[PDB]
């Protein structure tokens, strides 16, 4: 078998993290549009039977005891995991309202040794955030 | 009899390391659009590689920025797959 | 067109 076993009786949880609204304090701008993500999203999993959770403004406290709530779940029945994180960032960042979040600290509950019960099953990661401020000029074609 | 704690992940980012990310304010981010669509079209066909390489063909040719800032104008944006997965992944069962 |  070169492919994931899918037929466990649950495809998993797809967490979305929905960050439009930040402390004014960070001086972060709001994220006009997201939404629209977050229920594009919601859909689109649902129809994959994926067991959608919307979270909406997150501090960074907030986030990190989500993930590690979420990794102390029973996935035994649950064929993979889900998170997608919409939000400010930069490279190996994601902001809650009110400030950064290492991706590393958010990944590394579910590693391999930390979440048993997803050990083996593909573990997927959506991260719609800056990873800096370049910008890519292009190239005609 | 083991495997590595880093295996079965996948990260899908929106964009580049280094670079930028861009979110439309009416029809949300080109990355968020373009993966939605693509797993619309294609989950019940397509390999999940496959499938995300879609992705960065469709944010890649089909959208570019506009702006009345000449810094920020007719800018493009590539996605950036990073898998650490040891098999394939279907949605279809 | 925005930037995150
Ligand atoms: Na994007």
């Amino acid at each position: 078998d070169n492919s994931y076993k899918m037929d466990y009786p649950e495809m998993g949880l797809c967490i979305i993290i929905n960050n439009k609204n930040f402390h004014k304090s960070t001086g972060m701008t709001s994220r006009s549009g997201t939404d629209v993500d977050a229920a594009n999203l919601r859909e689109t999993f649902r129809n994959l039977k994926y067991e959608v959770r919307n979270k909406n403004d997150l501090t960074r406290e907030e986030i990190v005891e989500l993930m590690r709530d979420v990794s102390k779940e029973d996935h035994s029945k649950r064929s993979s995991f889900v998170c997608v994180l919409l939000s400010h960032g930069e490279e190996g960042i994601i902001f809650g309202t009110n400030g950064p979040v290492d991706l590393k600290k958010i990944t590394n509950f579910f590693r391999g040794d930390r979440c048993r019960d997803l050990t083996g099953k593909p573990k997927l990661f959506i991260i719609q955030a800056c990873r800096g401020t370049e910008l890519d000029c292009g190239i005609e074609t | 009899h083991k495997i590595p704690v880093e295996a079965d992940f996948l990260y899908a980012y929106s964009t580049a390391p280094g670079y930028y990310s861009w979110r439309n304010s009416k029809d949300g981010s080109w990355f968020i659009q373009s993966l939605c669509a693509m797993l619309k079209q294609y989950a019940d066909k397509l390999e999940f590689m496959h499938i995300l390489t879609r992705v960065n063909r469709k944010v890649a040719t089909e959208f570019e920025s506009f702006s009345f800032d000449a810094t920020f104008h007719a800018k493009k944006q590539i996605p950036c797959i990073v898998s650490m997965l040891t098999k394939e992944l279907y949605f279809y069962h | 067109d925005e930037v995150d």
